[PDB]
């Protein structure tokens, strides 16, 4: 079920 | 004009650093919507204004069955509010987590709707850049709705390129993990990862440490379950080609290449956008405020520069 992911920008 | 007091605030649906999404009822109509609320002071302080403006522009200027639609946008002295159509089926992430894996036919249905939405976005010179299970929802009839347009790039036609290092780590295309610029083919990589997850039950590449994760994406060959159909293997190998010029959808005809893949031989692409196909699953809610396809983590929680932001839809 994998961990929830997080969007990003650098 | 529309204000905060025009709505009842019922349940928390989702939450990030830069906002909350609440299930609301418009008092005067009894209609339900999902309201995304952002804090101006935080958005400004953390340099998220450009992303918020892009999100606003994309929502205001797109109209497609598989893109989340904006009903109203408004603001206060300290808040920005998007009132969007409510997708009662939750995130594809919810469903796949529960079921572990989809059939190839069910994956094909969702995949076709995603291809349609990406074709549409690319036709409007928009690159989405953040395809992932958490950004794909199911509406009340079981159709895909893409969400979270803050990382879109506008004004990208043909082979125009982009420079920002952004997306979601697990879903980053190999070219994005190299220096310099990349093109719209990153969206087909993203489709490949979600299709891989849907038919194989896991990410194609994963490590808790980003340095190792990025090494896998760049250097590691994907693997397939022995029993996956040859057409599914071929689709996934094509979408997850590391060289965007060799990738399915990476050529000059973009989405066309993907639509013509043998995996989608059974799909009538004109029927897709017209929603003629019965979806493989319909959210079985018992009322408009039934939030069973959202995590209890959120739904249990009690709830108590921007010149061209305001918007009222023509629908
Ligand atoms: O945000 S949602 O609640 N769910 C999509 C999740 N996208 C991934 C981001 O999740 C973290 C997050 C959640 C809310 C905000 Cl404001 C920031 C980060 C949502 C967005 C748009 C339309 C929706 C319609 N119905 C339900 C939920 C909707």
């Amino acid at each position: 079920g994998r961990p929830r992911t997080t969007s990003f920008a650098e | 004009k529309v204000t905060m007091n025009d709505f009842d605030y019922l349940k928390l649906l989702g939450k990030g650093t830069f906002g909350k999404v609440i299930l609301v009822r418009e008092k005067a109509t009894g209609r339900y919507y999902a309201m995304k609320i952002l804090r101006k002071e935080v958005i400004i302080a953390k340099d998220e204004v450009a992303h918020t403006v892009t999100e606003s522009r994309v929502l205001q200027n797109t109209r497609h069955p598989f893109l989340t639609a904006l009903k109203y946008a408004f603001q206060t002295h300290d808040r920005l509010c998007f009132v969007m159509e409510y997708a009662n089926g939750g995130e594809l992430f919810f469903h796949l987590s529960r079921e572990r894996v989809f059939t190839e036919e069910r994956a094909r249905f969702y995949g076709a709707e995603i291809v349609s939405a990406l074709e549409y976005l690319h036709s409007r010179d928009v690159v989405y850049r953040d395809i992932k299970l958490e950004n794909l929802m199911l509406d009340k009839d079981g159709h895909i709705k893409i969400t979270d347009f803050g990382l879109c790039k506008e004004g990208i036609s043909d082979g125009a390129t982009m420079k920002t290092f952004c997306g979601t780590p697990e879903y980053l295309a190999p070219e994005v993990l190299e220096d310099n610029d990349y093109g719209r083919a990153v969206d087909w990589w993203g489709l490949g990862v979600v299709m891989y997850e849907m038919m194989c039950g896991r990410l194609p590449f994963y490590n808790q440490d980003h340095e190792r994760l990025f090494e896998l994406i760049l250097m590691e060959e994907i693997r397939f379950p022995r029993t996956l159909s040859p057409e599914a293997k071929s689709l996934l190998a094509g979408l997850l080609k590391k060289d965007p010029k060799q990738r399915l959808g990476g050529g000059p005809s973009d989405a066309k290449e993907v639509m013509e893949h043998r995996f989608f031989l059974s799909i009538n692409w004109q029927d897709v956008v017209q929603k003629k196909l019965l979806p493989p699953f319909k959210p079985q809610v018992t009322s408009e405020v039934d939030t069973r396809y959202f995590d209890d983590e959120f739904t249990a929680q009690s709830i108590t520069m921007f010149e061209d932001f305001d918007y009222i839809a023509d629908w």
